[PDB]
């Protein structure tokens, strides 16, 4: 396979030549010490053994040339899968963090994870465990009819010939076994569907008193649905047993020929007894191969995995307020246009505002000026720059943001708002501590600023983790600053220190905000409302406010919805 | 295993037979390299003609009674299999309505999909392939080994050095890396956490980069020099290990052993074909054991996980509004108190809201009062009547309960209401509807009140949880369970969902989770948990007149 080989380390092209060479040699040292029992045999069962020994002595001289090269192969085999390992692991390594966020749909995420994971021992172990011996028991069968072939030309032409026929058998059994084993899938989710039906549903109905009903009619389906599955085993019939029986029939016929050829008059006694001990290990081959199968699909699965990963797109590439632009920008995830006729050109060192439903692609918006992902159309700009176009190193220091999903890597509340610029003195932590309100969480919080705050650290609630984001993306010296929504009403501290990062900014630069809640869709400049990734109105917060648009419905709604209390109106 | 065992009680004698077949089978397909050698010995003896074909029949008729058995045997192992699998589905069936409800909200333990779409499956792989495959590399290599032996025992005791070396080398290996293998599985977990967190924590890695984004790549680096620390010494190790088994060594011992033998006249020469056909390939066979009791394993973990969910226990049964609590304790698991000694008592058509962030069993303690799960200690009582003796077509027309992640069933949406009254008139289901301030998106929906819903519905969830308020309008339940994340679960949809909890809170008797402190004003007692017990309680004007902690939290907020 292709893939197989370009995992590779280009340095190493030297040492996969030596290993293709050395296992053409370990198989031309075997398939001639299978070829060479003929004059070994052909003496033991005649009337002198003693001619035995000349042909066993040049049966071990290749024995131990096949020992010594073998090993010759292993241990380049343990050298190359090392070398293949770190290849690849550090070439995904490199490629994730370049690689778009369009792809992470959670597939694709979940087999990332795999990949990255559960394929340490598997690649160190490849060419040892699987080609080695794939390649060494696939090339026996035709070696030994090739020299079968040069030496009683009329019997290694039949048995060239019927390496086509074992090999398709071979094929054949794998491909029904496999289908055998997807139809035997599919047969059992279909069966158990209406179980996880009920199981989804369950809370709905026992609270409902259908419960017994429902049971009785799920079980009546299954009842009615059970006898129609023994129709289908016409191909798990021809499973492992058709490969059996094809190598025994080759077995037989080939042994029936030669006795055929015996009484003929054309074959001696022995020489017919060592033919069929030859016709024995001519098929010896093909059962190795049929017992490596599993691993071989296994590997064929985490390399496949490997290649999409590998092959996943990337970004191409290559201090006052900047101007940020869209220039007709448009974007899809999915099967859906997530951001509809997008353009602006942000005049620098201003508060902006978004708004609209979740779910509508507002978070995208950020997501582009960010960087996370290039524009299907349009352009994107910082001060004209096109980020496809800014250089990689330089893209990192251009924007900043406080995302929906507070995320912490599980370090302590000063290491992980110390993200984003680890060279900034005491006293500017500290006035971002006091910006961003989270040391009223240090008068809560046993060990203060040093408290491990990691999903096991602590529980922090989603207004606190946002605030502590809102100081890590206050510390940067990032020339843009942008915010998201997850602020809950639980934490009105984390509204007030939303509304400090909107006004008491000391440093200059372009903001932006993404808002549902009446706390960051008050002192911006301008908002974008988003559905369904077109923006549908775009105007100054006064103007779309009084106007009564969607904006203004939108701040009724969430005004009303703020005020009532519980018992009453 | 008991478990294991348990589960696979019927299937005793099936299972044993499918045992018997195969075996039979695998020694019917080692025959003809006996027949093999019976040819050579007739040739090497000058039989006639007829001998040679009846020894070429014999060859062909076990070789067609090895494949008619193989497919009429596991024809038969098949319908056995669907004759078992049945009765353990259609019994999970009953099992699934018999288990208490918080089971089926995620303890963070195996999901409802896997635990038995997975299961039965790999169930079924254990029955028909797993089993078979099993005694057939058990009894092919055992069966080889004793007829190698009862030819000629001489060559076949040499067989041994192979092996021998292979397991003194294994035994080295392990004991000399004892360590990395009790560290290899945990690290392999480690790290794919740390690919989790990597991947999910993407965009900060993108954006801010720094120790974030060095973080993965040195633990990577880590696991690989491990990797290569534990593997990279024991090359000479390993490749001499594979040496060994390989049919060429097997191969050149067996000859180098018997061609002595044979030229000094010590054996009968055609006693030595026996190793040659087969012999030479034993070495590659016992490596396939392992595989095979892999397989067994892997099935009967999904045998025990099975069999776990069906001896959980079931939701026994014992024996105006008014809803009572008293001295009640709780333990999700024993030694871990949530709820601890808490007493309450609510008035009919009263509200009471338990407020606090630390949670303190605030949940816990509403879902309890539906008996999610039965209280460790202490009673709950509706109207007088202790819950633990109130059946489902009493306890939950009693109590109608809204929490979160509201299920939503499959069929119309006419009937997605009325599942508590089926009976309802379609201008009762109407009302209903406009109760919740549903009807809107249902007039909106292509179909009205015919349109269909499911798992695969374009509702969202707060036009979902208003659909449930209004299946619940439908119940008429005097007594109710309620959490108050349903109101800020959608924003958009806050005003309806509002204005359908006002609706079916106004009549009725209600007990709320609160999370919002200034969502509760009017409530007739408010009542606070910490530490997972009670700790205040009152109304909104007395606990902020007490100056007690719902003041300090309002006051943080
Ligand atoms: N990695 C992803 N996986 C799945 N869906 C995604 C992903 N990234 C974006 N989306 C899609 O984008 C939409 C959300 O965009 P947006 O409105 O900007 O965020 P939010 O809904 O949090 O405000 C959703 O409809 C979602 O399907
Ligand atoms: N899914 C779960 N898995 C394990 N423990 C749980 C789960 N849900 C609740 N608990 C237990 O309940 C506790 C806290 O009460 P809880 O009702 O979760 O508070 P909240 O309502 O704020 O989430 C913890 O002590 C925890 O052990």
């Amino acid at each position: 396979i292709r893939t197989l080989l370009r995992l590779v380390p280009a340095e190493k092209r030297g040492a996969v030549a030596g290993y293709a060479v050395l296992t053409l040699l370990s198989v031309l040292l075997r398939a001639v010490g299978a070829v060479l029992l003929i004059p070994l045999l052909a003496a033991l069962f005649s009337d002198t053994p003693s001619d035995a020994w000349l042909w066993l002595g040049w049966l071990t001289a290749v024995t131990l040339a096949g020992w010594v090269t073998d090993t010759n192969t292993a241990r380049l085999g343990f050298d190359l899968g090392f070398a293949v390992l770190s290849r690849t692991q550090h070439d995904m390594a490199d490629r994730l963090p370049n690689v778009a966020m369009s792809w992470f749909t959670p597939d694709n995420t979940a087999t990332a994870r795999q990949a990255i994971a559960a394929t340490g021992p598997e690649l160190a172990g490849l060419v040892v465990n699987l080609l080695t011996p794939l390649i060494g028991a696939a090339l026996l069968p035709a070696a030994i009819g090739v020299a079968l072939l040069f030496v009683s030309v009329p019997l290694g032409l039949a048995a060239l010939a019927g390496v086509a026929v074992l090999f398709g058998a071979l094929a054949l059994s794998g491909r029904l076994s496999r289908a055998a084993d997807k139809v035997a899938g599919e047969t059992n989710s279909a069966f158990t569907e209406r179980i996880i039906e009920f199981a989804r549903t369950q809370q709905a109905l026992r609270a409902a008193r259908r419960v017994e009903p429902a049971r009785s009619q799920v079980g009546s389906a299954l009842a009615a649905q059970h006898g129609a599955g023994l129709r289908l085993l016409t191909m798990q019939i021809p499973g492992q047993v058709l490969f059996s029986l094809a190598g025994q029939v080759a077995l037989i016929g080939f042994a029936g020929m030669a006795v055929w050829l015996t009484v003929r008059g054309q074959l001696g006694v022995p020489e017919a007894i060592a033919l069929i001990v030859v016709l024995v290990r001519y098929l010896e081959p093909f059962a190795a191969i049929a017992d490596l199968a599993p691993a071989l699909e296994t590997t064929r699965a985490t390399l496949n995995r490997i290649q999409a990963v590998l092959d996943a797109p990337t970004l191409p590439a290559g201090g006052a307020a900047p101007s940020i632009e869209f220039d007709d920008v448009r974007f899809s995830y999915g099967d859906e246009v997530v951001l509809d006729g997008v353009s602006f050109t942000l005049r620098p060192g201003n508060t902006t505002a978004i708004v609209g439903p979740s779910g509508s692609g507002k978070t995208t918006i950020l997501s582009l000026i960010a960087g996370l992902q290039q524009p299907a159309s349009g352009r994107v700009l910082l001060d004209g720059v096109d980020v496809t176009t800014l250089d990689p190193e330089a893209r990192r220091a251009a924007v900043s943001v406080v995302f929906q999903h507070p995320y912490l890597f599980d370090g302590t509340l000063r290491d992980n708002v110390l993200v984003g610029d680890p060279e900034a003195d005491p006293d500017d932590v500290t006035a971002a501590m006091r910006l961003a309100r989270v040391d009223e969480l240090l008068d809560r919080l046993p060990d203060g600023d040093a408290t491990v705050v990691g999903e096991g650290g602590t529980a922090l609630s989603g207004g606190e983790r946002q605030r502590v984001s809102i100081a890590r993306a206050l510390l940067k010296p990032a020339p843009v600053l942008l915010v998201d929504e997850a602020t809950s009403a639980l934490d009105n501290a984390n509204e007030a220190a939303v509304v400090d990062a909107l006004t008491a900014d000391p440093r200059p630069r372009t903001r932006v905000i993404v808002a549902h809640r009446l706390a960051s869709i008050r002192h911006a400049d301008r908002v974008l409302f988003v559905e369904a990734g077109r923006v549908v109105e775009d105007g100054a917060i006064d103007e779309l406010l009084a106007a009564g648009g969607r904006f203004a419905q939108f701040w009724a709604q969430q005004q009303a919805a703020s005020e009532w209390a519980i018992g009453s109106t | 295993a008991e478990a294991g065992s348990r589960l696979l009680a019927p299937l005793k004698k099936p299972l044993i037979v499918s045992g018997v077949l195969q075996a039979l089978i695998t020694l019917i397909e080692l025959a003809p390299f006996v027949l093999l050698v019976e040819l050579a010995r007739l040739l090497l003896g000058g039989a006639e003609a007829e001998r040679l074909w009846t020894l070429g029949l014999t060859a062909v008729s076990l070789i067609g009674l090895g494949a008619v058995l193989a497919a009429a045997m596991t024809l038969w192992l098949h319908r056995v299999d669907a004759r078992f699998a049945h009765e353990l589905r259609g019994r999970l069936l009953t099992k699934l309505s018999r288990l208490p409800l918080g089971w089926f909200t995620r303890r963070g333990s195996a999901s409802t999909k896997q635990l038995v779409q997975d299961d039965t499956l790999a169930l079924h792989y254990l029955i028909t392939h797993a089993i078979p495959d099993a005694v057939a590399a058990v009894v092919a290599p055992v069966a080889v080994l004793v007829y190698l032996f009862v030819a000629d025992w001489r060559v076949a005791l040499v067989l041994f050095i192979p092996v021998l070396v292979y397991l003194v080398l294994m035994s080295v290996m392990t004991i000399q890396s004892g360590s990395k293998i009790a560290q290899a599985p945990r690290w392999a977990e480690r790290m794919g956490g740390e690919a989790g967190a990597f991947l999910e924590g993407q965009p900060v890695i993108r954006i801010f980069g720094g120790a974030a984004a060095s973080r993965f790549r040195r633990r990577l680096d880590d696991y690989i020099d491990f990797l290569v620390s534990w593997q990279r010494p024991f090359v000479g190790k390993k490749t001499l290990m594979d040496l060994v088994t390989r049919p060429a060594t097997f191969l050149w011992i067996i000859l180098v052993a018997g061609v002595p033998l044979v030229v000094t006249g010590r054996m009968d020469p055609v006693n030595l074909l026996p190793f040659l056909l087969l012999g030479t390939t034993f070495g590659a066979r016992l490596l396939g054991i392992g595989y095979g009791l892999s397989g067994i394993q892997t099935g009967m973990l999904a045998a025990r996980r099975i069999q776990t969910v069906l001896d959980e226990p079931e939701l026994v049964v014992r024996d105006p509004g008014t809803v009572e609590l008293d001295r009640v304790s709780f333990e999700y698991r024993p030694g871990v108190p949530v709820i601890r000694d808490v007493t309450l008592t609510l008035r009919p058509g009263t509200v009471t809201a338990l407020v606090g962030p630390s949670g303190s069993g605030k949940s816990t303690l509403a879902a309890l009062v539906a008996r999610f799960h039965d209280v460790t200690q202490g009673a709950i009582r509706v109207d007088g009547r202790d819950i633990r003796t109130l059946t489902a077509d009493e306890l939950y027309r009693r109590v109608g309960f809204v929490l979160q992640d509201a299920q939503l069933v499959h069929g119309s949406v006419a009937e997605n209401i009325a599942l508590a009254e089926p009976d309802a008139g379609l201008e009762r289901i109407r009302t209903a509807a406009r109760d919740a301030q549903i009807h809107d998106r249902i007039t909106r929906m292509p179909d009205g009140y015919d349109s269909v819903l499911g798992a695969g519905s374009a509702l969202s969830g707060g036009e979902r949880q208003r659909v449930t308020i209004a299946r619940a309008i439908l119940a008429d339940t005097p007594v109710l369970v309620l959490d108050e994340a349903t109101a800020f679960a959608d924003p958009e949809s806050e005003y309806l969902v509002q204005q359908a909890i006002n609706r079916l809170t106004r009549d009725r008797t209600v007990l709320v989770i609160a999370h919002r402190l200034h969502t509760i004003t009017h409530a007739d007692q408010i009542v606070v948990l910490d530490d997972g017990r009670i700790v205040e309680v009152g109304t909104h004007d007395e606990l902020l007149a007490a100056g007690g902690r719902y003041r300090g939290l309002w006051d943080s907020g």
